[PDB]
């Protein structure tokens, strides 16, 4: 759970950025926001819809 | 409408646009783009005494954070331009060292290591009177790059070592780089 | 712990994002992640998608 | 040459170009020559066929039998005896109207009447219900086939008493087989 | 763009239609005649653009022909004609 959470975090950093918010949290992650793995997602998803 | 190249009303405007960002925050980034060849177009011409009004749309800038995003590769370029050009009056140039500085903070420059890093470089060597600043910029740069910034090292080096020029938080950074564990 | 917003902010009231934003990523991720997709400049390059 | 893609378009664009050019033989022969670089006539029929044609309506019509006879695989003119090959249909079916404009008027006949009984057995029993698509051009030959048997069968015996029961028979099966063509009722008319 | 569509064309296939409209949008404006080069620029990619859709590029081929015949007619668009007549003849070949 804990896994999910944290994996799904990474979008809620990434989106949230977007909307002038940071999420928080308590073992404090590096920005992961701009990490190049994303604009693979991007183009994934695109193709995939 | 009411945009023209006189220092009357772009002083007015652009601190409208600084209260504007600041109200919206993540809503701006919408309203940005209709805003941008007006932007562009004070950087590329100005007469304004000591080029204030760009100094003025430089603050503004700061502020844009991350809605300035996706088009950051339009404004950067400009930006770059004032603190490369011999003729720029020391003030502006310094701000637009300072606002990269700001930008970094916000945003990603990783694509942008060889638009940034060369005039960094170019005006560490030319003018000697921006050689603290230009360095507060490139070791922000820097922090935010990471080990990104391991190939440009030994080129920049080449000028550190050229005027004898020493920063705590660059040489910190670049001592941390190749040994490997960053704050 | 995990925390939506900074300690300054305010989280987005934006008509189109739901206002369970970041339980709605931590919990729907594939539901906003498309859903985000679609509100960016990027769908201009994928025409015939709302 | 290059693009292994961009072959069945340009074999589209390559038929539709020459259409709009003009219908002399020397000409058409240059600009097939050229397509010849890499195509084989194994491939374009449509175009050889038409080339042909354009032959036959020019009077060279042993240029226009050495074309088809290319394009059959076997030579008919050599064999007087055997049944001519309906593996290419459309092809068979040139052969024969190029035969009959060089007078061997009788024998072009006593062929077409065993093309369109062999057709249409490669109809009704061969029609298994995917070759759907090739009994449908298939059935726009065999009306061309009947058509061309009518009027043939009057330029041979007449119009009297005996023959129109037959020509009707025939024209007649020929609307039948392909409903919306002009000239079949305009001929049945 | 032109050397992104010719030397990657794996990756534009799809954006086929949103690329062509926002050039074929430039070509259409009043107000890009200060500079000769982005019309040039415009035309020699759609070109490259052409090319690589092939057939894909049909439908809009008779919106770029009448655009590109007025442009060769009366040079006040005035396109080095050497890349008009080249993109008509890419369009038609392809």
């Amino acid at each position: 759970l804990v896994a999910s959470l944290f994996r799904n975090f990474l979008l809620a950093e990434r989106i949230m950025r977007s909307y002038n918010c940071t999420p928080v949290s308590s073992p404090r992650l590096p920005p992961t926001y701009m990490h190049a793995m994303w604009q693979a997602w991007d183009l994934a998803v695109d193709i995939c819809l | 409408e009411f945009w023209v190249m006189n220092t009357s009303i772009q002083s007015t405007i652009i601190l409208l646009i600084e209260q504007i960002v600041v109200a919206l925050g993540g809503e701006f980034k919408l309203y940005l783009p209709q805003l941008i060849p007006h932007m562009l177009r004070v950087f590329m011409h100005d007469n304004s005494p000591g080029r204030i009004v760009s100094i003025k749309l430089l603050a503004a800038i700061q502020l844009f954070g991350a809605n300035l995003d996706d088009y950051l590769h339009l404004l950067l370029p400009p930006i770059v331009k004032l603190f490369d050009a011999p003729e720029a009056p020391l003030p502006s140039r310094k701000a637009a060292l300072e606002t990269v500085d700001r930008l970094t903070e916000s945003l990603d420059f990783t694509d942008y290591a060889s638009r940034i890093i060369h005039p960094i470089v170019r005006t560490l060597d030319q003018s000697p009177e921006l050689r603290s600043t230009a360095m507060d910029t490139l070791s922000s740069l820097v922090f935010q790059l990471g080990k990104k910034y391991q190939i440009f090292i030994p080129m920049v080096n080449k000028v550190l070592v050229r005027h004898r020029i020493n920063h705590q938080r660059y040489d910190v950074l670049i001592c941390r780089i190749v040994k490997g564990y960053t704050l | 712990q995990l925390a939506a917003c900074e300690a300054t902010e305010l989280l987005p009231m934006i008509p189109d994002l739901p206002a369970d934003l970041f339980t709605s990523c931590l919990t729907t991720p594939i539901k906003i992640a498309l859903r985000w997709f679609c509100m960016q400049k990027c769908v201009s390059l994928v025409p015939g998608v709302t | 040459k290059l693009v292994p893609e961009r072959r069945e378009i340009i074999r589209q664009i390559w038929w539709e170009r020459l259409q709009g050019c003009q219908r002399i033989v020397e000409d058409w022969q240059k600009i097939l020559m050229v397509r010849s670089l890499v195509v084989s006539p194994h491939e374009d029929m449509r175009t050889w066929l038409k080339y042909a044609s354009l032959c036959g309506k020019s009077g060279r019509l042993a240029l226009a039998h050495k074309t088809l006879v290319l394009l059959l695989g076997v030579d008919p003119s050599r064999q007087l005896d055997h049944p001519l090959p309906t593996v290419h249909p459309q092809v068979t079916y040139a052969y024969m109207k190029n035969m009959w404009k060089s007078a061997r008027k009788i024998d072009a006949f006593q062929h077409m009447q065993h093309f369109v009984q062999t057709m249409q057995q490669q109809a009704q029993h061969a029609i298994a219900t995917e070759d759907q698509q090739h009994k449908q051009e298939l059935h726009k030959l065999m009306a061309r086939c009947f058509l061309k048997l009518g009027e043939w069968q009057l330029n041979l015996q007449g119009i009297n008493e005996s023959t129109i029961p037959k020509v009707l028979q025939y024209y007649s099966a020929a609307t039948e087989h392909d409903r919306s063509w002009y000239k079949a009722w305009h001929a049945w008319a | 763009l032109g050397h992104l569509v010719s030397n990657a064309p794996r990756l534009i296939r799809p954006y086929m239609e949103p690329i062509l409209k926002a050039l074929i949008l430039k070509l259409k404006d009043p107000d890009p005649d200060p500079n000769p080069g982005v019309i040039n620029n415009v035309l020699a990619t759609i070109g490259e653009l052409a090319q690589v859709s092939g057939l894909e590029m049909r439908k809009w081929v008779d919106e770029l022909f009448i655009i590109i015949m007025d442009m060769l007619q009366d040079s006040s668009l005035l396109a080095k004609r050497q890349v008009a007549l080249w993109t008509l003849g890419q369009l038609v070949a392809s």
